[PDB]
């Protein structure tokens, strides 16, 4: 019965994030010479041009990691990441200006990505 | 992907079924529900979720469902529940309790809780958030009392006084139209909500009523001005016409009547009985029987809260000092012994626990401590848990029932009593954004940040010359909500309907938000949240023993309290 | 530290008491505010030590005697009052006629 | 009759060719010219020159070329020169720099610098007088920060925040129309000039623009809100329409792009790059390359200024604490090591000395010290003199070139960047009378007197109960310029042209002087006084080595600074 | 003296530390603000002595141990931060988990 | 106590002097505000002791010598002024060039 003021006594169990949403694993390579760190809620197709991955597989998706965390890619580093689906209205505006509307418009997003040099448009 | 609960709670604050200790008490509160969508929690910072195109919407203008302020991941403790939610504020009011962020990409976003370009963020993860405390027994004696109140999470001061004049040092009274006007103008510089009580004394209506028309928000009947049947009657007649509340400190001396005579004068009308236990004043020895009646809204003041080993010695001497009583005058000793009673103080602890006394208050600077209403509420609850056990109503493990019963005593119940609960007193949509953030380790002891009308007014923060705000010395300080003309928009002056209709704010050049007092006369004990019990309270005139339902109410004084020497430098 | 307004103020009483104690130590008869500071700090430190209100009402009358203070100072001080955090929370101590 | 130069300097302050040491540094400034007529120096006191019929004219009314205030015998240190003059102030503005007195009897009196019945006198003989510092990187977190700034000679705070909310503790942002309105009202009580930055984030124009219309004076793009190509683009489109400045704290994480991507989004438009070295934030590791570009107005924040033996250990830990980073998480350690770099901090010293970084600023309470912008500017100059020698541009003996280069970094250059140099930022005729007097022994450390709008606002002065003002304790105190309604006339709220045209000051009841932000979009590096160098800055991505013109820029950290333990009690 | 706002404020930390040291000397287990005051003043005096930030990060963890303070105080103090004037200007020291 | 504004302020001088005396005692050469604090408190305590203004003008020049303070500090302090309550009321003491 030592008292730690304000201490938690958490319940048993674990919290599943992004429950019921499709998950996808893809390989991603930092082809640049400076480190890139990617947050949990950035539309994955709109990340730094010098990340090489199948850009189509980033459309309508984001990292399946706890809210507010990030994945780090050192210069030259290639690794697998797991993505989850965006929710809500499944629309993205701004960021890299690749979408500005529904994420369903895959051909338009990829056209823009390719023209601007986002690596991995196939 | 799954996160263990310890790590989840460390990152986002606790979720459903998790418990948190209140300061260094034995009280545990449990998260009852959580409005989040797991994986889409809002948070702010470098690489975090509330960024443009992500958890922050980049499309909508402020008018279009966007918030001025989002408190992320709050553990709310309120009469309405103990639960986890984001809190959204706009135009100084709570507009949403739910889940904030960006509907573009997140599931479960409450439709009017969009984080947009216009939105400020306060991180409440790992904090307990409550409504600001409503202190309805304030003597306005020394302006330095305001920061004392803010530092323990009080955001509304109702009472009276003109400074350290004897009338005010004795009674919560700002007397007459001119003193009331002067104190309404003073209030323009006080960084807290305020309502002013006039003198509830007279045998003609007009002298009492003109105070209401001048801008008083209620009346105080006090024995020091003559708590006679006539003053009681006229004050309540005024209040019933004016829709304001009347507080009473009754005739301790039983000079013009005993308790039953005061009740006859009240004649079933609604009244707020101050310091109902009676050490703070009232019909000796049986005033606390008031708390049994359906038309009485009963409050305690704080120095008897809770019953401790130093309480009696402290009070007996406090009373003798203040009334200039002499230990060698037998009538003075008899008066003191009739007024300061361990039998009624011990019963007062229990009556709180049973929901028979509905409210707490300070009695700031008259016979009470401006910054200890919230503090002593929780010390009382903790004592009662230790001595009486978990309440029967508890669902195994947690103290949630007791926590809702006790938080109500200094938040919603005083607001309801005073006719101001449409504006303040709880964390509910549509109410003014007076919110207090607490670290659980300091809960009830020292507030982290006090938000007034949606802007931080007071905070425990460090060196203003440092690279970051956390280096020493960390102390309570007034924040930008109190500076310049922002003090007008972040605080409310509560006033009578008649004074507002008659244009008193314009006449006096009042720039603060003006709140209307209303719906004070059509309420009773039944309307006191979690504290609605009516019963016949018997106080033995020979022994002072208190009985309810045939059972003597007694408990022991304690030698030590939590929320005490672990925290305070003096 | 999380200092509240009272904690900040009351540091000054301790400081004034330290000043007054140094003055007494070098042989000076103490004046009104010096005497009040010493007795007040004594009460607050006694609360911190865990003494009772009743103990401090007694002890407070023996901290300074008339030979410790200037002429008239005993009669200037009718009582000294202090609030401090006891083991059982804040309480008021009044020391009556502290210097005979 | 002749006076030796030692005695002359003791009586009237120094004259042409005389040198003065800046505090306890190795820096010497030399009087370049003197506007006086020897024998007709102005001075005030018993039996002195400024008396009726003598050096004070007894004929002219105030409107007739008479001053409200004359500062006698000032040694001015400014981008415009280091020289000796009287300074004349009228209607709160500097109206004359030259020679004051009475044309009746004195030779060489500047025609609009008549000392008359209407004229107050401040003796500046033996003082160095500078413009008030212009801090363009202020987080409004704790109101106690204002006196901290005034005490080190800062008179304008540009930035954002609503108090100690997380958004504000992280970013110089007052978000949205309502928070902006609230903080404009708060500003009415702050005894310093203020301009407020809105949130430079969004993908639609309207949510960003409505902040400008509400009364913001500029925008901040911050990575914590998403420093994306879209937010950069929309903010600059708004700024170009609105004629306000945009500050940026770029994407350290390189999440949506590297430096070249941020530059592409900027697309040649004018921008103020905050903490350009990058310890304070920005594209890792190469953000400082921004300072080479013609469209970038580059500032440093103060904790890296200058490079000392404790800098790295302090910053590495400061960063870990503030981002709640764990020493045993390799990504956190890698982030910190990528961001806190002795190679770029050492180069930052040299880039200041070369005129490649144009400005200083605080980053008050977010990652910087509110009262050390001026202090650290001079410590940097002193270090560079010691390590690099006198600059080639110096005319033998003096450090005047370096002194003008460095004074410009916290006076005129930030004013030009923000679009406010028509009002503040230098000692020039026609500009607001924000002036700081320094004793040379305390130069850059503790201001003697800070004049705001022609009235002293802050002073180091002693016992208010004493016979004279110099007895102990001498401490920084607010003066009459800050009291009552005088706080309105002695300070400026800077606002956008559109908010002013739309009548926001009247709508909000703002009584302060209203300054217009203008001419922010048609400037570049070339317009930074004494700090106008553009060049290709290469930062090696492997080693972090900085090269300019093929040469590695490196220097050593120092173990001791001047303007440090000789002066400060803590 | 030419005291600035921080110099005035920080005098109070020294004073609170002196108070707390007297309490410790007469045998009391120290509380939260007392413990924070002692460690903070230690850091600021160490800067004055000319120690490095790195030295103080180390030493600050050995000023008070768990037997010097009340139950729960070690766990209440996650870190203590102080700025002071070192020989090389103002620097921030953070002492992590100062009392084990 | 009935403290007036000056009494409150001047407590801070005593405190700063106590701080500076502790720094001197552990071997540090004192800085400008430390030196000023020590000499100022000396004057105010001397008034309390009942010394004359003339005695304090003399003694104030011998409280600290150049070896007690950092380089340049003697030349930074042209004079130190303090008001205190003497037996004959408040008087001003100015110590000229206190450290040679
Ligand atoms: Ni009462
Ligand atoms: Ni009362
Ligand atoms: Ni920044
Ligand atoms: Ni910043
Ligand atoms: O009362
Ligand atoms: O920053």
């Amino acid at each position: 019965n030592y008292i730690v003021p304000g201490e938690y006594r958490v319940a048993e169990g674990e919290i599943e994030i992004n429950a019921g949403r499709e998950k996808t694993t893809i390989r991603v390579s930092n082809t640049g010479d400076r480190p890139i760190q990617v947050g949990s809620h950035i539309h994955f197709v709109e990340v730094n041009k010098e990340l090489l991955f199948d850009r189509a597989e980033g459309i309508g998706r984001r990292l399946n990691i706890p809210s507010g965390t990030a994945a780090r890619f050192e210069p030259g580093e290639e690794m697998e990441v797991e993505l989850t689906e965006l929710g809500g209205n499944r629309e993205v505006f701004g960021i890299s200006d690749l979408t500005n509307g529904s994420v369903d418009n895959k051909e338009l997003i990829l056209q823009r990505a390719k023209e601007l040099g986002y690596k991995g448009v196939e | 992907m799954k996160i263990n609960r310890q790590q989840y709670a460390e990152s986002y604050g606790p979720t459903v079924g998790d418990e948190v200790r209140l300061a260094d008490t034995d009280l545990w509160i449990e998260v009852e529900k959580d409005y989040t969508t797991y994986g889409d929690e809002v948070n702010f910072g470098g690489g975090k979720v509330l960024r443009e195109g992500m958890g922050e919407n980049g499309t909508y203008t402020r008018t279009e469902n966007v918030l001025d302020l989002l408190l992320t991941n709050a553990l709310i403790l309120d009469y309405t529940g103990i639960y986890k939610a984001d809190i959204g504020v706009k135009d100084g009011y709570i507009v949403g309790i739910g889940k904030g962020g960006n509907p573009d990409i997140m599931d479960g976003v409450t439709p009017n809780m969009i984080v947009g370009t216009a939105t400020e963020v306060i991180a409440a993860e790992g904090k307990i958030v409550t409504a600001g405390g409503i202190d309805t027994h304030v003597h306005f004696i020394n302006p330095d009392q305001v920061d004392v109140a803010l530092a323990n999470g009080i955001t509304t001061l109702f009472g009276g006084g003109t400074g350290p004049a004897e009338g005010s040092k004795a009674t919560t009274v700002t007397p007459g139209p001119w003193n009331i006007e002067k104190m309404l103008k003073s209030t323009e510089g006080l960084p807290i909500n305020v309502g002013i009580l006039g003198k509830g004394h007279g045998s003609s209506i007009a002298p009492i009523m003109e105070q209401i028309d001048a801008g008083a928000a209620g009346l105080k009947i006090h024995e020091d001005w003559g708590a006679t049947p006539a003053s009681i009657d006229r004050s309540l007649t005024v209040a019933d016409e004016a829709d304001v509340q009347v507080a009473i400190h009754s005739d301790t001396l039983n000079e013009a009547g005993f308790l039953e005579d005061t009740l006859r004068a009240i004649n079933g009308r609604v009244i707020h009985s101050f310091h109902v236990e009676g050490a703070g004043g009232g019909h000796a020895p049986d005033i606390m029987a008031m708390a049994g009646h359906p038309n009485v809204l009963p409050s305690s003041t704080n120095p008897t809260r809770p019953f401790t080993v130093n309480t009696i010695d402290e009070h007996l001497d406090m009373l003798m000092v203040c009334h200039h009583l002499k230990q060698n005058i037998p009538e003075d000793v008899a008066f003191a012994d009739s007024r300061i009673r361990p039998e009624t103080i011990a019963a007062e602890d229990i009556l709180h626990d049973l929901g028979i006394i509905s409210m707490m208050s300070t009695d700031a600077l008259a016979m009470g401590r401006a910054g200890e209403m919230v503090l002593r509420t929780w010390q009382t609850a903790d004592k009662m848990k230790k001595q009486r056990g978990p309440l029967a109503e508890e669902k195994n493990g947690s103290d949630n029932f007791r926590l809702k019963r006790y938080v109500s005593k200094y938040t919603i119940n005083p607001a309801i009593a005073q006719g101001i609960a449409h504006e303040v007193g709880s964390i509910e949509e549509g109410k003014f954004a007076d919110l207090v953030l607490w670290e659980p380790k300091f809960f009830g002891v020292k507030a982290d940040r006090v938000i007034k009308g949606g802007i931080i007014a007071y905070a425990q923060i460090g060196d203003p010359s440092a690279s970051i705000p956390t280096p020493q010395p960390v102390m309570g300080r007034r924040m930008y909500g109190t500076v310049g003309d922002l003090i007008h928009d972040t605080n409310i002056t509560f006033m009578s309907k008649s004074s507002i209709q008659q244009g008193v704010p314009a006449k006096l050049g009042l720039k603060r938000r003006i709140g209307t007092v209303k719906n004070c006369r059509n309420i009773g004990k039944k309307d006191m949240k979690w504290n609605d019990v009516t019963t016949d309270i018997d106080i033995n005139p020979e022994t002072y023993e208190v009985k309810v339902d045939g059972e003597v109410l007694t408990c022991e004084p304690v030698k030590e309290l939590p929320m005490a020497q672990r925290y305070f430098l003096f | 530290m999380h200092l509240n307004p009272a904690e900040k103020e009351k540091l000054q009483i301790f400081l004034a008491s330290e000043l007054l104690l140094r003055r007494k130590a070098r042989g000076l008869k103490l004046n009104y505010p010096e005497a009040v500071a010493i007795i007040t700090s004594f009460i607050m430190e006694g609360a911190r030590d865990g003494k009772t209100v009743a103990m401090l009402m007694e002890e407070g009358k023996h901290v300074l005697t008339r030979d410790d203070v200037m002429e008239g100072v005993p009669e200037m001080i009718d009582d000294i009052q202090a609030e401090a955090t006891f083991p059982d929370g804040t309480k008021l101590v009044t020391v009556h006629n502290p210097i005979s």
